[PDB]
């Protein structure tokens, strides 16, 4: 008469690595990096806007793509490939850190600055820009001399914010196809727009020359950007070759800003974003995206790493 | 491995047992039989479950685009900000490694040590009225039923009651 | 844990013994008393003395600003360096607290180590002349007086002198 | 008869975090994250510059604010919030650069450039920059034509670096607040300033324009700045609306360069520097400041992580 | 230390042995002579083997230059990628330095475990018909020669043999 | 009788650092960080460049000491202390993107852009770039107006990337030591260089003026580039002080590139580069150099890791 004693053991183990030995057999193991994409953006409960067509920088501008995003607001900004900032073709001074400041910036709030103006015109348009017809960029204003070659009187605005957060202000400068046509649009001579705002000054000139086709235009308006403080003054000093600010914006709050390519899907709940998809795991680990953004498990190189749950598997 | 026992003294484990991880096999009067240690099973598996809640656990720091998939940033920036998250990468790898790892060795160990915790608190029930067999059973060297192995199994067995019939059992 | 003393065979411990933390509870002729093993004190002390100093230790590594908390750096490098602040606080928070329950988890079981440590360390002295209890004590079947107890707590005690004794005092 | 042992215990013990439980008694624990503060610049034992009032890049402009500091040394340079670089409306062109360049200087010692000149003033004043009424940046000069709207003659300067050290080289760039007024400071015409030393060539154009007041002024003047290295010149050609250097910056040694609004005090000895105050601690990591500067315990999240110094603690 | 053995109750080791890291010396009969365990050996070597492989290991991670040690970048980048590459310097001298001690503190022990393995491997075969000195031998408690030694470290010793002969020579 | 257990030791142990304890005694150790350096370039069975004189951005505009580098091919690219991207003096605009794009390219495939010219010369040498006496960068053309003084007519050529992979388009902007002698080359008045793709907006204005001499010359070229993407155009838009871009140039493949002091070595295979030779080691870190690139141990601080391979050594 005798008694034992013993620890089960199973058929099929699974094999795991250790600091002394590679592939040893244990009980039950669990898998600690996530492979498994789902390809949609798990958007559910989450004030989202899609932009589309519409480009994050257009939000400010107003293209026509962007008409109902001039003053969205949101916890979640997705970007797309087919987006587009600008209907006469140009880009952005310093673009990428005026799309940091939006894709976070849970919306944008419009306010005028409400600029009048004596001695010039303030309408032009262009066929790159439709709408009803010939358009151009809703909140900015092509500020053209009064009639062809006619002088452009070199002004002077101002705007100060009112408000209690700090303001996005935007210019253009246009760069035409020629110097004659720099001279029909806003009369001859060296033409200088400054512009400077107490913590920040700097100052533009036009470069008239001919440059390649793009939405059958061969002119480009360049624009650029400044934060105005709260109790603060920007004056724009030009005369002439100068889209003017219609309206200053406003940061809402707080987001999250993402670009991707798959649908969006309220069904889902996720928090790990990537331009494929949402990565929804308890893991601590990844390998799917490096640069997943949100809240993510460490992206790893391994695409598999096993985590003993059991005792050493040994059969007969 | 480490405490001599799973892979040492008890050669190969008993494929029979569903109940549990540790368990006792008889072979006495009424025959063989089986039954699992629930409590040596239970600290076994709740020191499992403590890993496993402090490992598939949520960071709640948020990152965000420092980078652009569509427009490509400037390349010296570009190439300093791929050069960082390539660093940052070999380092998640090396430390998820190297954890997992660490936490099997552990794991393996831990299961190792809980069961000569269970050889060496029964060879204490049965102080000297049985002797190691060597292999992981022990020789009683005196009669014991099917209600005695059970006095075993859940801790009450006294060994003075049978000390007598053992010590000369053994000679 | 890992050991089966401390939290195992030897349920709970005394709140009386305030020398050491490991020590020896009799009770023979003249009563009961407590005194406290400085070696294997010692041995627990000094080890988790070493943790310590490895530990409680500075860098010599300079950092300066790259940043600026009064006029704000542009926004794009100002946030690729938050980027990067943010993944390194990342690495050393999880550093941190890994290396504390890695650590934690040694010094409770080395503790625990040094105790069986203690145990089978007089069983060793008193040879056949004593057997388990099964909690942590000694059964002496012979007699024992308080110069015949710190015969034991000094690893002096031969067993040949009682082990005429004590082989009948167990029959 | 009979021998027992055991291990110690107690009534109190403290829970501490192992790789397997949450909360496990123990006899003894120490605190590994720092918490705790020091409200001042411990600065015992080192050379200590507090600039107060003077702004870092005022040091080298020398606006009055910065008189008493234009040659410092120093092991500890101190940034304070009502600093300010400037007493002329203005700034420095990319300027964090610089600041990171003078605070590891340990010190700056200025050498002239003893440029002379024929055929203009040397000697514009200003509201703005008052020392005995009217005056100007300390290390630098008005340049202005003879006589208002007179020619400024087409000049240029040049200065060799004799030392073994490299220098910090300074001029500045005036933007009147009208065409006109540029006229009647540096004469009519476009106005051109360029500046090269061999391994560095650039060359700037001034931007007259109306930006609102600061200090009672509506111009601008922007610096700008270079490392000339050991043997090499660097030369000045100008025609006006120029700011001129009449003393070269040579760094001293090494440095630590720390912000902060708290004050110093030579009692306490310490390494680590944040703008709050001083952490001082033999602990490897710490919950205070994650910008943290000097030699510092590393920032972590966690506010606390208590480390086992004892046994289980296993009461009745 | 932690598992009692090595610079524990076996104080001091064989520069004498020099065929394998654990061993036999025994003393009968015919006299005293050594004689190395190769399995116990061999499960020793093969685990720090694992280890070496484990570390001796290259990354395939390249990276490339963003910096510039002729024509030295711009300032401000030039500082944010020294201050990147400092912080990273310290994650791997921290990786480092605890890669190695913890390392070393399982390497130790189980060396350490693996002898006592070896200790409890005999003392199980050797039954009834021996007791433990209290230093790491066997007091044999009846004749043992060449051949009797050879049958304890070839694992085939039966004990019935001799427990006849043991048992009246302990009393 | 009895039989005795025991284990080896030795009269000389190695000391390791353990999670406990300083300096403990174990029979054999392995060292883990790597010290030895090996003062050659590791070479062997890769396609190397050595550029020697040549600069690597030489590679693009063809002064005479890259003349045997216009058409490189590799797998590693080294660069030398000695090397120099120009013959009349200047610099590249954003030059360290190039190098960067240029170290990593596997070389280079020159295609020609094949502009013609109306009205002008084409051919300016100078002495700072000797090959048969007078000459200049080999990829460029020295564009000057007919005869001195003469006009300049303002002039637009186009270049389209044909081809499937994009094109590395350069130009160069002149800038005359004086205002008299930039009339002599490309005749009077504004001078305004504008250029752009389609993806890309810029313009440049040269800027005359006094700089000390460099190879003889007081004058200075500065290099623009820009990226060409497959089936997208860049137009050139000029009237003078233009350096114009005689061929486009491609992309091969992947290469690795360093810059070092010591020999190329066809004898030893490498991967992990520095300036000072190549790190050949197993050992998973290395104390040689912190900016060491290719597959590389990591740098440590540390100088030595002890890491046992062998138990405690007990001797008597
Ligand atoms: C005598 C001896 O064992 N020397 C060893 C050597 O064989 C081994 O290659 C090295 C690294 O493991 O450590 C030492
Ligand atoms: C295997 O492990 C995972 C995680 O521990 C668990 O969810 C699963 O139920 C386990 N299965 C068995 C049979 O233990
Ligand atoms: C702004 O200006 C008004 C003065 O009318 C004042 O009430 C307010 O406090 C100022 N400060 C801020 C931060 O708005
Ligand atoms: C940086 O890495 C991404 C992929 O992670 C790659 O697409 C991109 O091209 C890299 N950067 C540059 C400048 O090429
Ligand atoms: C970076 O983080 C700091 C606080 O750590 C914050 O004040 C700052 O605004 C952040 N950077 C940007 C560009 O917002
Ligand atoms: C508790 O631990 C700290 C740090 O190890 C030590 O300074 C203190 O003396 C300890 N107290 C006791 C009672 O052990
Ligand atoms: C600098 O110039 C002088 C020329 O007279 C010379 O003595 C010195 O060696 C030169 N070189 C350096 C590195 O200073
Ligand atoms: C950055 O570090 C490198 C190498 O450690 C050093 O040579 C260089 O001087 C440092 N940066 C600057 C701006 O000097
Ligand atoms: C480029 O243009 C040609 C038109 O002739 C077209 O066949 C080709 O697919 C286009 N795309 C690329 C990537 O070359």
């Amino acid at each position: 008469d005798k008694i034992c004693l013993g620890h089960h053991a199973v058929s099929n183990g699974t094999k795991v690595n250790t600091l002394t030995e590679r592939g040893v057999e244990v009980v039950n193991a669990t898998e600690t990096v996530e492979r498994t994409n789902t390809p949609r953006i798990c958007s559910k409960g989450k004030r989202t806007v899609d932009l589309g067509q519409c480009g994050l920088l257009g939000t400010i501008t107003g293209p026509p793509q962007c008409d109902q995003f001039l003053e969205f607001s949101a916890d979640l900004i997705i970007e797309r490939r087919e987006g587009s900032d600008v209907c006469y073709p140009g880009k952005f001074v310093n673009e990428e850190a005026l799309r940091q400041i939006l894709r976070e910036s849970g919306g944008i709030d419009k306010e005028p600055m409400g600029f009048t103006y004596n001695g010039i015109r303030t309408n032009g348009a262009t066929s790159a820009c439709r709408r009803s017809g010939s358009s151009f960029y809703a909140e900015m204003k092509w500020l053209l001399s009064n009639t062809d070659n006619a002088a452009f009187p070199q002004m002077t605005k101002s705007y100060k914010n009112t408000r209690e957060s700090p303001a996005i202000i935007v210019w253009g400068i246009h760069h035409s196809v020629s110097t004659a046509e720099q001279t029909k649009l806003y009369g001859s001579g060296n033409k200088l727009v400054t512009v400077g705002s107490s913590n920040y000054q700097q100052s533009f000139v036009p470069s008239p020359g001919a440059r390649p086709q793009v939405n059958g235009q061969s002119g480009r308006i360049d624009f650029h950007w400044l934060i105005l403080n709260p109790n603060d003054t920007v004056t724009f000093s030009f005369n002439g070759a100068f889209i003017a600010p219609d309206r200053a914006s406003f940061l809402r709050g707080k987001s999250m800003g993402i670009q991707s390519r798959v649908q969006v899907d309220a069904n889902c709940e996720g928090d790990c974003y990537h331009s494929g998809g949402t990565i929804i795991s308890n893991l601590p680990f990844q390998n799917i995206d490096s640069r997943a953004v949100g809240k993510c498990p460490r992206y790893v190189k391994q695409r598999s790493l096993l985590l003993a749950t059991g005792m050493k598997n040994v059969p007969e | 491995g480490i405490f001599g026992a799973i892979a040492g003294f008890i050669e190969n484990g008993w494929e029979g047992l569903i109940d549990g991880w540790y368990g006792f096999r008889h072979q006495n009067a009424q025959g063989e039989g089986t039954a699992a240690d629930y409590k040596s099973t239970q600290s076994a598996i709740d020191q499992i479950t403590g890993k496993l809640n402090r490992l598939i656990a949520k960071t709640n720091q948020q990152f965000k685009l420092i980078d652009n998939e569509f427009n490509e940033v400037e390349k010296q920036i570009g190439n300093v900000i791929n050069w960082t998250r390539d660093s940052i990468t070999e380092v998640w790898s090396y430390n998820a490694e190297l954890l997992v790892a660490m936490e099997n060795q552990h794991t393996i160990d831990l299961a190792d040590s809980e069961m000569d915790k269970l050889y060496e608190r029964v060879k204490r029930q049965l102080r000297e009225n049985a002797e190691e067999d060597g292999t992981g059973c022990f020789e009683i060297f005196h009669k014991c039923d099917d209600d005695c192995m059970a006095s075993i199994r859940n801790n009450t067995y006294d060994h003075r009651k049978y000390r007598e019939e053992a010590m000369q059992n053994r000679i």
